[PDB]
DNA sequence: TACATAA
């Protein structure tokens, strides 16, 4: 049924209820906020070395537990209980709690976490990490883990520093909360009153300023430098236009979701002097709050912590039990052994793309998965099953020349190779960790005039009527068709086709649908030319149909 | 839904407050009484407040109706679904009790439209106004009544109702996300509309803090047996609230007994429920306190309890 | 006592080897079912290891490890097929460093009352471990009910 | 065929162009109560051989030419966002010329010979079809490439793509934000570690379309066992909360 | 070996 499935989910959410609403109503004292100064001062830098020793406060509650054992539902009861900020670690963890928040009652669009503290678009090519860091303190205390984090980001922090105190308009303080609070305290008014009114009147405020508790989905896929930043943000972006939540002495209270095992987060370099990319394992969130004792200290972690068990997913006894005793890293016998010997294949019977039709294969490597798609490519153009037709597309890169040469005259390089310097950084010129897995051809490098540009052309080949998934915003426009009768009528009954667009394109969507309906005329005979259907019958049709029509 | 005030102030019985809320919803579908006050409300959150749970419902304005013709289209409209005709509303309306609502947003969209610059410094001959004169008297010159608010709106129509969608969000919905939310039966399209949206912040019991869910949830264990209506509503006709005004106004379960028991019984339920499991979470959490044993045995043991406690025969006899 | 309740009763190996007239103890009825599913064996790394065809033309069974659920059994070349040792079939090892793998067949039951039988080597060079059995395939050989 | 051989509801009807929002609803609601009917009448007149033949209704005249698709203009259809969460079936490429899009990417981008490089030599547009079955051309992936050295910015690459995955084969890491139905892994040896095994294993809800070229747990894997002990040190902690 | 954020 579905009522049972609920009873022991229900009833045990009650207590991280009440935890996270203590949590977040306790007021700091006035020495421990971060005033404006503090961020004019780091603006006001150029190394990350004059930084003073400074305490951001905040508090943390961790909702852990495996895949697909139900804390989406503990974030639904706390949207619907609290007043939080719903955020996630990448777009489609963004997507998906908008789609269950949407479904279960009502849902604002959910954004990342990125774009909620600021991040832009250059701040994705920065260099993380380049200034030396040595921890003092033994043990280490909260400001030196702060700084050390500030220094690890030092060029993104500086970057949204200096931009979030440019844009208030030189030394015009941000008037959005003051002006408010300067009428309360004139007409006489109860405090909060008339500011707590200001998000409804300005619609360009950002989501920090509406409150104090901060829920992030997936927070295993995340390095542990942005553990600090978003609380720096968070302080910042609370100091400029003087929150009520701010001037109420309220600290941020960050809720993490999310699996510790089976999730991780890499850090990356390049060497420009060698052309090398380097890729390594880092700490977490998740692991740098449950395994530093610094933190567990200071956040009294044991008293806000929540472990979920049980899978609604696993129905079989020996992978439940193998699966249990991978997570919790029990001592593995020979049973265990013996009871996975049962799928082994050999390796040509996978890499073959004959033999398992329709499975996903996971490979280790990127050289692997191209290597495999290129087979099956080439097999299912000789042998094959129809309905799918193999073609290519172009693809290409446009490079500056002006660029270039800055670049090498930079990085000294007194030779360099369109295709040796594209090969090299293949990896990054792309928006999307997929493109090394597609099947390309003999790469063509040419020079433009007139543009001063350099034309790098390739081709991409796709299988016809796949499944696909699009990995980017990509704007589409749709233009008809509904696949069969059924479908059209079930599109047409039911009106969340035109809920799902924004609340603006209403009228013209419904008009498109209108002028579809129209065009979806005519045909009918060629489906009542079909072979051997009836003679009267078609008469019958023709009588019904006029009638309707007059 | 419909309450009286109280004066007494002995907390009243179980069967006391049943008999009483059962008295209003009589056998016709109108409520009992000579004057109504009813306050017009639609979705939104409060600000400003503090209370266990955020609130789901904002008031819109509030009317009296006293008359013997406000009192029978009243009647009438909570009776068989009628919808009001807007003479009757404006003819009604109370206004100070609905413009003490709309005082404080008048203030703040009058701010936001002077927030250009506050300049207040052309001095001249007679023009050198103070610093905080202008401010002053352009506050003390607006009127936080009927009259501010049709200036604001014929003035700046667009942005007044872009403010006016934001503070109270999710007020526009179709009829079809009513059904599918609330829905689909009736009685929990009824009694679960009522209580999770009007009733559960006004009763404020322990119930306040359960999403909608738990809710529907409990509702299904409600079983009064039936009472078989002639017609239901079918599709092609959720464009208008009519339909579905006209279904959940004349329902058994939004009169009599049916109606005035359930807010009871989710209590009773709630606290039926929590009685058992705060108990076998305690047995549990003392057993895992010191259980001096091997990590697999306590994997073994953590996941054994936690199946014996909760396994789906022993929930579907509880 | 719950799993057996909730999932049923699995079979053990002694009555799924029944089912094929086949006892663990007594030695001489393994070997034969051995030498009538070595056929299987033999097509398998055909068809997926073509480069060690004439290693396994004339093999004998000989018992290895006898338990209640697992069952391995050594695969000897009969003494007569030149090269004494088998070859590893994962791994080119070095010309000096002869790559003295040995195979064995091992039976178990694995699936729903099916018959799992799998290929195992062990092979003695550094690249690999020795001491350590590495498992190669699994076929299903349940089909003579 | 007969004298009524072209459904003569068409030149008896004229749908005019709509108006102000009330008319728009009038418009589309008796055009779908038109369209209702004889979808019922024609259903009750034949039954599942009407429910399940081929429908294809097209704003204007496209005709599908091999793997190509060909239309005069792409005037009509509302705009969305394509979601990654969204499951969408590859159809084929247009080269018709859509007027917003190109604004769109003349706009978004302050580096002009990028945008008039690519007007000269247009790429194809993609067309997709949705779950529910609705054509969509979806607008070329275009990224920026600006690169930072020590304290400087320089705008370098502009990459030109589709933005497209195919969910036939990927790397184990990428794997770890997905849930699959049937999975064939492929190990390497020599680099085994059993959090990759343990996640690439975890995809798959069932044990019955599995496989693998090793046994993970036969072979020299690492072990690093340090959130494993926090996690279960912390099961036996009073203040806990643990839920089922 | 190796992924995300930008919009
Ligand atoms: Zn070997």
């Amino acid at each position: 049924a579905e009522a049972f499935l609920n009873f022991t989910s229900m009833h045990g959410v009650q207590p991280i209820l009440k935890r996270i609403r203590e949590l977040s109503q306790q007021q700091l004292d006035g020495a421990q906020v971060p005033h404006l100064q503090w961020f004019r001062d780091v603006a006001a830098l150029e190394s990350p070395a004059g930084l003073p020793l400074r305490e951001f406060p905040f508090a943390v509650y961790l909702i852990t537990g495996n895949a697909g054992s139900g804390k989406s539902t503990c974030v639904q009861t706390i949207n619907e209980v609290l007043d939080c900020v719903v955020t996630g670690a990448t777009r489609i963890a963004a997507q998906n709690m908008y789609a269950k928040l949407s479904g279960a009652f009502l849902s604002r669009p959910i954004n990342t976490i990125f774009h909620e503290f600021g991040f832009r678009g250059n701040h994705v090519q920065a260099q993380l990490g380049q200034y030396p860091y040595t921890l003092t303190s033994n043990p280490a205390s909260l400001e030196d883990l702060q700084r050390r984090d500030l220094t690890y980001y030092w060029e993104v922090i500086l970057d949204l520093t200096k931009r979030a105190l440019a844009a208030s308009g030189g030394e015009e303080l941000r008037n959005e909360f003051r002006a408010l609070a300067a009428l309360e305290r004139t007409l006489g008014l109860a405090e909060g009153a008339l500011t707590r009114l200001a998000p409804a009147t300005h619609g360009a405020l950002p989501a920090f300023t509406r409150s104090n508790v901060i829920v992030i989905d997936e927070a295993g896929l995340l390095g542990r430098h942005l553990l600090t930043a978003v609380v720096y943000c968070w302080w910042m972006i609370n100091a400029l236009y003087h929150t009520p939540q701010y001037a109420a002495r309220l600290r941020p209270v960050l809720v993490c979701v999310g699996s510790p095992t089976q999730t991780a987060s890499l850090e990356s370099t390049f060497e420009h002097q060698k052309l090398r990319c380097s890729v390594r394992q880092s700490e977490n969130v998740l692991t740098y709050l449950i395994c530093n004792r610094t933190l567990r200290e200071y956040a009294r972690l044991s008293y806000s912590w929540a472990i979920f068990i049980n899978n609604k997913r696993c129905v079989e006894h020996e992978f439940g039990n193998l699966m249990k005793v991978l997570e919790y890293g029990l001592p593995i016998t020979e049973e265990h052994m013996q009871f996975v010997d049962r799928f082994v294949v050999p390796e040509n019977y996978i890499t073959n793309p004959a033999n398992l039709p329709g499975w996903t294969r996971l490979f280790s490597s990127h050289k692997e998965v191209s290597a495999y798609m290129a087979k099956l490519h080439a097999y299912l153009k000789v042998t094959r099953e129809g309905e799918f037709v193999v073609f290519t597309l172009p693809v290409l890169t446009f490079v500056s020349v002006k660029e270039f040469d800055e670049y090498r005259r930079l990085t000294h390089q007194p030779g360099l190779t369109i295709e040796k310097w594209l090969t090299a950084n293949a990896s990054r010129i792309t928006n999307y960790s997929q493109s090394q897995d597609q099947d390309a051809g003999h790469m063509r490098c040419e020079v433009h005039s007139k543009q001063q540009l350099v034309v790098a052309r390739n081709d991409v080949t796709y299988v016809l009527n796949s499944q696909i998934a699009v990995t980017a915003r990509l704007r589409k426009l749709v233009f008809g068709f509904s696949g069969t009768f059924r479908a059209f009528e079930a599109v047409l009954r039911d009106d969340s086709f035109v809920k799902t667009q924004g609340e603006t394109s209403v009228e013209f969507a419904y008009r498109f649908l209108s002028r579809l309906i129209f065009s979806g005329l005519i045909s009918f005979y060629n489906f009542l030319q079909r072979p051997g259907l009836d003679a009267t019958q078609r008469t019958l049709a023709y009588a019904r149909m006029g009638e309707l029509t007059a | 839904d419909a309450y009286t005030h109280d004066g007494r102030a002995d907390g009243p019985t179980e069967q006391d407050r049943f008999e009483e809320s059962r008295a209003l919803y009589q056998a016709s579908g109108g409520l009992n009484g000579d004057s109504f006050r009813v306050t017009f409300c639609l979705l939104g959150t409060e600000v400003g407040g503090t209370h266990q749970a955020r609130g789901r419902t904002r008031p819109m304005f509030v009317c009296r109706f006293e008359r013997a013709d406000d009192v029978a289209a009243l009647q009438d409209a909570l009776a068989h679904g009628t919808p009001l005709q807007p003479d009757h509303i404006a003819a009604t309306l109370d206004a100070e009790a609905t413009f003490a609502l709309h005082a404080n947003m008048i203030l703040a969209l009058t701010v936001a439209i002077n927030n250009a610059s506050p300049r207040t410094g052309r001095d001249a001959a007679a023009a050198q106004y103070d610093q905080g004169a202008s401010l002053r008297s352009l506050v003390g010159r607006t009127s936080l009544g009927q009259r501010g608010l049709t200036t604001l709106y014929v003035h700046h129509e667009v942005r007044v109702l872009a403010a006016y969608r934001r503070a109270y969000y999710g007020s526009a919905q179709s009829p079809f996300w009513f059904l599918s939310k609330f829905g689909p039966d009736e009685k929990s399209l009824v009694l679960t509309t009522r209580y999770y949206l009007l009733q559960a912040q006004r009763l404020g019991g322990a119930g306040a803090t359960y999403d909608l869910q738990a809710i529907k949830d409990i509702c299904a264990t409600y079983a009064i047996p039936h009472a078989p209506r002639p017609d239901t509503v079918s599709a092609a006709s959720l464009t208008s609230f009519a339909a579905i005004t006209r279904f959940c106004c004349t329902s058994q379960y939004a009169r009599g007994a049916a109606a005035a028991g359930f807010p009871l019984y989710v209590e009773r339920r709630i606290a039926a429920d929590v009685r058992e499991t705060s108990a076998l979470e305690k047995f549990i959490t003392h057993d895992r306190s010191c259980l001096r044993v091997s990590d697999r045995e306590f994997i073994t043991y953590i996941y054994l309890a936690h199946f014996e406690c909760f396994s789906p025969p022993r929930l579907a006899t509880h | 006592r719950n799993a057996l309740e909730h999932f049923g009763r699995r079979e053990t190996l002694t009555e799924v080897l029944g089912r094929y007239n086949v006892q663990p103890d007594a030695g001489g009825t393994v070997e034969g079912f051995a030498s009538e599913l070595l056929g299987r064996i033999v097509a398998c790394i055909e068809t997926h290891f073509p480069e060690h065809a004439g290693e396994y033309q004339a093999v004998s069974v000989r018992r290895a490890v006898s338990k209640d659920d697992w069952v391995l059994l050594q695969l000897v070349p009969v003494r007569g097929t030149l090269q004494q040792s088998l070859s590893c079939l994962r791994f080119k090892h070095g010309r000096a460093s002869r790559a003295t793998a040995r195979t064995f067949v091992a039976l178990s039951v694995g699936a729903n009352n099916r018959l799992c039988v799998s290929l195992c080597q062990q092979c003695f060079a550094a690249k690999c471990d020795s001491n350590r059995l590495h498992t190669l395939f699994t076929i299903d050989a349940g089909t003579p009910c | 065929l007969d004298e009524q051989q072209l459904d003569v509801f068409y030149c008896h009807y004229t749908p005019g162009e709509p108006e102000t929002t009330a008319a728009v609803h009038t418009q589309f609601a008796l055009l779908k109560r038109a369209f209702l009917g004889r979808f019922r009448i024609l259903q009750e007149l034949f039954g599942e051989a009407f429910e399940v033949a081929p429908f294809s209704t097209y704003v204007d005249n496209v005709i599908f030419r091999g793997c190509e698709m060909l239309t005069g203009s792409p005037r009509g259809g509302l705009m969305s966002v394509a979601l990654q969460t969204d499951n969408y079936t590859l159809m084929g490429y247009t080269y018709a010329r859509v007027f917003a899009f190109a604004d769109e990417l003349r706009r978004r981008h302050a580096t002009a010979n990028v945008a008039e490089l690519l007007e000269e030599a247009p790429l194809p547009y993609v067309v997709l079809r949705d779950q529910h079955g609705f054509m969509s051309v979806v607008n070329t992936n275009i990224s920026e490439f600006v690169e930072s050295i020590d304290s400087t910015e320089l705008a370098m690459a502009i990459n030109a793509d589709y933005g497209i995955s195919s969910k036939l084969a990927m790397t184990i890491t990428r794997s770890q934000g997905l849930s699959l139905d049937k999975v064939a892994i492929c190990f390497t040896p020599g680099n085994l570690r059993l959090n990759s095994a343990y996640v690439a294993m975890s995809r798959t809800t069932s044990s019955e379309f599995l496989r693998m070229n090793l046994n993970p747990l036969r072979e020299r894997h690492e072990r690093d066992d340090v959130i494993s002990e926090h996690i279960l040190s912390a099961l036996r902690d009073p203040n806990v909360v643990i839920v089922y």
